[PDB]
């Protein structure tokens, strides 16, 4: 029984646009029709800040290029005249069938899958995983740079159904820790919900809103939108700033914190390899058994179960989706 | 002649590669064949310009 | 060239993922042969229950959008292609070559039938819309016209009674709907007369039209101009090989016609707005072929 | 095998009788086809007549006659002739140098043209070697031309209620006008030499100008719905009635009788005074024989586009 | 009698483009002006998490990877920035005569295929082909992604007839099983105008519009068009997604391939629901096709049997043909 | 070819010029050069009507 060479699984939890805006702390109560942050261009002039081989530079070579700089044009978003709060909005629904896959070239293949995921969820459900969500829905940690150096952050999710508030949250980023997961009602209420959601009792949709104070006329860092003179360009919808929806769903699924090191680093994103772009280590290294394709390989072929951690890693993975096989 | 590696899940993407300084382009294929760190890249051999040399696909053969 | 008594207009017929190649060495708007065996299709049908004659058939074409996506690599564009299903060996499919569009046109059916008196006209008009909406022009469905706005019926007039005054009344007042759209028509009288001039220093006729279809440019700088919009088209298909009995032709899809082996021939067509044209009649196309010769084309010879 | 058309190419199952040469040329001189060259054949090596599902076999209609159905072929020493012609003209060193000589302004003796909107076709897919005649660079790389009409590139459509367009909208440049107004301003500069010709060529253009200024009308008022009130009416009110809407169910019925009454007539003038000052002239030139043509053209032109819309009301 | 090397058969039920727009649950019975959804560029950054080729004893090198990430363009479709319900209309027309072969190359084949396809039709009626029809257009089976993860998804089905007067339908996808056909009496109307309209009741239109709730800010996911031209330089995008009039669509084919999935006697039979009538029993998603020509159940086979011997097949396969002949092809050789 | 050749400090600048009447651009490059009346100006050549040829910084090459 091996592998099928063209394996899919549709990601869950995939989250839309977060549009922003700006407003006072006191109207925190009520926001509608605030307007949004305009991106806008301004001059920079450029400078040689990278480091130089001193064998091939010189002292004159130096003094030439300072002599002539090299303009370039960036962009940047700031809040407007009067305003020293930051709104973002962005939804959230819940699909379910994580385990269910998309497609599969052998029918055993899948047959055990279902089997297996089945089997998981009967000796215990998803509240773990819904648990741990909750935490990073709660708090800012979505937010990369607004987040740092902020007064207050306060988070508000509310629930959608069939068009209508069924049931609001409010909680606050700061008091909750960011590197460490304690529990609360409301949390315990909303990994219910989700792991409700995700086994299929219904439809789940909430709407998260974020409020951070950040300063007057202060400059927000939204998404950078990818270059085609102009160098930094932004991301910009219907002329309003936002941010992109792998780069939310990156930081939302920041529950991968089971990995060989135990290092200050924290929340980790939920990825194959434990890839770390910024600390440029990926753990989780396929020398050792703990890697996702092994785990995965080894719980359908043999059917050895893995330790707990390794189960809701994995559990993690095929709700996020990918492609698999070869 | 400096012949520049990359490796990509789509045809089209942009990502930084290894200079080889080949003295052929075949040469260039094979090394970049070899040095495959993936099954489902797509090998994309370019020059130091931004003139894209050529591309091959996992399931398909060489293509320029 | 027979007069048409009367002339059916169709308002506007949209089709979707229609031949937009209609040539090897061309591709873009269909080949006149299409529309016109069109008419011919639906006259044997729907011809013996009406009585009626169509021998002349009118293109106006309101809007093309094509499939096409410029590449970043060089300025020739590539047509959008569609995914065939597995084979039978489960092996993955094979790419073929194929074009599709939108294409809102209309058409003009000259009615020559003396019957058509003695039934109404707008009943003849509907008949002949509704087995229109089930037939597919092109090689494609016809969408019917449905949208918030009134549809569009269609609408049969008699250009052989009445003084010249209704006539060009009528005329003005079918131009006034098809402004927004470009009739066809084909152009070979410019085509012979740049023969001739060029025919000294060589007989080349593919060059000519190669030539004609271009940006030319002249030392002075500046660009040659052209009266309006000239275009090459599939004039016809001139015969390859002489005829052959339907059993000389092996796997032949009937046995009652014998079966021919043609060959691709081009011209020159132009485009010109319904108002240059004063005889809408010499708007339609009509098929002529010569039994000696095997060359049969479409041209309107009235247009002249 | 040499043969002079193929079904390789053309289809991967497509198999059928493949005639080796043309014996006599029945293309006709008022025509173009592969039998009007007869020579510059080249017939490579593939790899009872009989056909196939995919000769794409289609039937013709006879006068007074029965069906004769037709079996085309895919033309391959056309296709390479055409394909070398256009070649040798897009590369090369010599046509190079035509194209960068037009950059530096210097009027070269050679002109060079160029093919816009081409397309590329491919042959064989995955395996190029499965077409016939079809040479490793020769695959895929034959080009073909673009027989899209000229509104095939169609753009949105705006007619506002404010004065940002109010006061242009008398004039509706277009960039399809724009290209054809700089050609026939270029024809008033030609001496008395150069007048014979023009009165042609700038006798068709002026025709071109009012086609394709109906034509956009045709499509403002088959895009719009309807225009209300806007300001600068002083001299906007005759292109207001250029395109009529219908009249509103909430609305009087004043509005179409004020409207039913009165002619449009402005226009004309209003298109023949935009033409003018678009159009530079010169003062002396008034006494000489040129002026007098450019009169009588653009009397000629207005006399008709004026009728045109005089059918329009009534 | 030898079969006819030319065989076609010209397809039915050839739907149209669908067009899509956003707007309001509230105000879509009374307002069908939404403005559509227009395609939109997005960058993504991701790594690259394919499976590994090389042996794992390099630590190293596999880190080095991950320092460069992949780059690429992409196109998405959103809804307006306040818009909870996403609409799609499209047009579907019934031509009939499916059993009557465009092209033959003998006439004793062509006559006798018109005479099994009169007696079958005499026997028992295409009512079964059309009730299943019916299912699939009244529920949202055509969405393949639109539909999960749906609060509410209304399909409405409007017959046009000569006038703008029609015999408007309202029903519900949710609520009509996915895997379970019932019985119902606006199923079993539709079903008779359909079969009325193969029949050759003389003009048939049925305009499909569905309102699915997804909600605020979502992103839809349209057909992607295929290229096929990599290009020779770099600035292009690598997913093109099918627009129309400036406005996103589903492709005609992509849409006539669901609603026809009514293949459900496949041999395996085994957990997978509908599957599209296609020859050879192929499926894509599953990269497997059932009805292998090595059994007897082959569409071909069953054709050719039940032509030359006039062996009338079980009444299932006699269902399925017919299917087949209904979705037209190219046959023979 | 008549051509126009101006002097100003801004590449946006209206300031007159002389008339060439030189046979290719080229050649009214070449003299703009070779009599430059300033260091610091930026050469700016245009046609006989008001459409800019082409344009040139005191530190940087010819553009059009």
């Amino acid at each position: 029984l091996s592998t099928a060479s063209v394996l899919a699984f549709e990601r869950k939890l995939d989250p839309s646009d977060a549009l922003m805006s700006a407003g006072a702390w006191a109207q925190r109560d009520a926001s509608q029709e605030w307007p949004a942050v305009t991106v806008r261009e301004k001059s920079v002039r450029g400078t040689i800040s990278n480091r130089l081989k001193t064998k091939d530079r010189d002292p004159a070579k130096l003094d030439a290029s300072i002599q002539s700089p090299n303009l370039q044009t960036v962009d940047v978003a700031n809040l407007p005249s009067d305003a020293d709060t930051l709104k973002v909005r962005f939804t959230l629904r819940v699909l379910g069938g994580a385990g269910t896959p998309s497609a599969c070239n052998d029918a055993a293949y899948r047959d055990k899958l279902l089997q297996t995921v089945a089997t998981y969820v009967n000796d215990q459900g998803f509240a773990e995983l819904a648990r741990r969500y909750a935490h990073n829905l709660a708090n800012a940690r979505f937010l990369w740079r607004n987040r740092v150096g902020a007064e207050a952050v306060e988070v508000r999710i509310n629930h959608i159904r069939q068009g209508e508030v069924a049931r609001a949250w409010r909680f606050d980023a700061l008091a909750i820790g960011l590197r460490d997961f304690k529990a609360d009602a409301e949390l315990d209420a909303l990994a219910e919900l989700i792991a409700s959601g995700l086994s299929g009792s219904g439809h789940v949709l909430l709407e998260v809103v974020a409020f951070a104070r950040i300063g007057d006329g202060q400059e927000v860092f939204p998404s950078q939108e990818l270059i085609l003179q102009k160098s930094k360009t932004l991301y910009s919808v219907r002329d309003a700033a936002a941010i992109h929806s792998q780069k939310i769903g990156n930081a939302l699924r920041t529950i991968d914190t089971w990995y060989p090191d135990e290092d200050g680093l924290g929340p980790i994103a939920v990825e194959p390899y434990g890839s770390v772009t910024s600390q440029g280590k990926a753990y989780r290294q396929p020398k050792q058994k703990l890697d996702f394709y092994t785990l995965l390989d080894n719980w359908v072929l043999r059917d050895e179960a893995p330790a707990v951690e390794q189960q809701h890693y994995v559990i993690a993975n095929l709700i996020r989706g990918g492609v698999f096989g070869e | 002649s400096t012949y520049i590696i990359k490796e990509v899940q789509n045809i089209n993407s942009d990502r930084e590669g290894v200079k080889v300084e080949t003295t052929s382009l075949t040469s260039a294929k094979r090394i970049a064949s070899k040095n495959q760190f993936f099954h489902g890249t797509v090998l994309r051999i370019e020059s130091e310009s931004g003139n894209w040399l050529a591309y091959k696909e996992d399931g398909k053969r060489w293509i320029e | 060239v027979t007069d048409p008594e009367a002339l059916l207009l169709l308002p506007r017929l949209s089709i979707q993922n229609a031949n937009a190649i209609s040539s090897p060495l061309t591709w873009g708007f269909p080949s006149p042969g299409a529309f016109t065996g069109f008419v011919h299709a639906l006259q044997r049908r729907v011809g013996i229950s009406l009585d009626i004659e169509l021998d002349g058939v009118g293109i106006v074409c309101h809007r093309f959008e094509a499939q096409i996506s410029q590449p970043a690599g060089k300025r020739t564009k590539v047509f959008n292609l569609t995914r065939n299903p597995l084979n039978r060996d489960g092996s993955t499919a094979a790419i073929v070559e194929e074009g599709r569009a939108h294409l809102e046109v209309s058409l003009l059916l000259g009615v020559h039938g003396d019957g058509l008196d003695d039934h109404p006209a707008q009943e003849i008009a509907r008949q002949v819309q509704e087995q229109a909406g089930a037939m597919r022009l092109a090689g494609g469905s016809i969408l019917p016209w449905c949208n918030e706005r009134f549809p569009a019926p269609n609408a049969e007039l008699l250009m052989l009674g009445g003084s010249d005054e209704q006539r060009r009344k009528n005329q003005r007042r079918l131009t006034r709907r098809l402004l927004p759209g470009f009739a066809l028509v084909s152009r070979e009288a410019l085509l012979q007369q740049h023969l001739e001039t060029l025919r000294t220093t060589l007989p080349e006729a593919t060059t000519l039209d190669a030539l004609l279809d271009l940006c030319r440019i002249n030392f002075e700088w500046q660009v040659r101009d052209k009266p309006g919009w000239l275009v090459p088209i599939p004039a016809g298909y001139n015969a390859l090989s002489p005829l052959y009995l339907p059993g000389e032709v092996r796997n032949a899809r009937d046995r009652e016609t014998p079966l021919r082996f043609v060959e691709n021939l081009f011209g020159l067509g132009e485009w010109l707005s319904p108002h240059r044209v004063a005889a809408l009649s010499d708007l339609l196309w009509y098929h002529h072929a010569e039994p000696d010769k095997g060359l049969y084309r479409w041209s309107t010879p009235r247009f002249v | 095998q040499l043969v002079t058309h193929t079904l390789k190419p053309i289809h991967p199952d497509a198999r059928g009788s493949n005639l080796h040469s043309l014996p006599q040329a029945p293309g006709q001189p008022g025509l173009a086809g592969s039998h009007e060259l007869g020579d510059r054949l080249v017939s490579d090596v593939v790899g009872a007549p009989a056909s196939h599902s995919l000769a794409k076999q289609l039937y013709f209609p006879l006068p007074g006659s029965g069906y004769h159905l037709l079996a085309p072929l895919f033309p391959t020493s056309l296709v390479h002739h055409v394909h070398a012609l256009l070649r040798e003209a897009r590369f090369g060193d010599a046509a190079k140098a035509a194209r960068e000589a037009r950059s530096r302004q210097e009027s070269w003796p050679h002109g060079f043209s160029e093919y816009p909107n081409l397309a590329i076709q491919k042959f064989g897919g995955t395996k190029p070697q499965n077409i016939s005649q079809l040479n490793n660079e020769r695959r895929g790389e034959n080009w073909l031309l673009p027989s899209l009409p000229p509104n095939w590139q169609r753009q949105n459509v705006n007619a506002p209620m404010r004065h940002s367009s109010v006061f242009e909208h008398d004039f509706g440049r277009t960039p399809e006008v724009s290209r054809l107004t700089r050609t026939l301003q270029r024809f008033l500069a030609k001496t008395v030499h150069n007048n014979l010709a023009i009165r042609q060529r700038r006798a068709q253009l002026v025709a071109q100008i009012c086609d394709e200024a109906l034509q956009y009308a045709a499509r403002l008022r088959e895009l719009e719905p309807g225009w209300s009130a806007t300001p600068g009416c002083q001299l906007h009110d005759a292109e207001q009635l250029w395109l009529d809407p219908l009249r509103a169910q909430t609305d009087e019925t004043f509005l179409q009788r004020r409207l039913r009454g009165d002619w449009p007539a402005e226009v004309g003038n209003r298109f023949a005074n935009w033409l003018n000052r678009a159009v530079s002239s010169d003062s002396q030139i008034l006494g000489s024989p040129e002026a007098a043509q450019w009169s009588q053209e653009l009397s000629k032109e207005l006399t008709m586009f004026k009728e045109i819309l005089e059918d329009e009301r009534d």
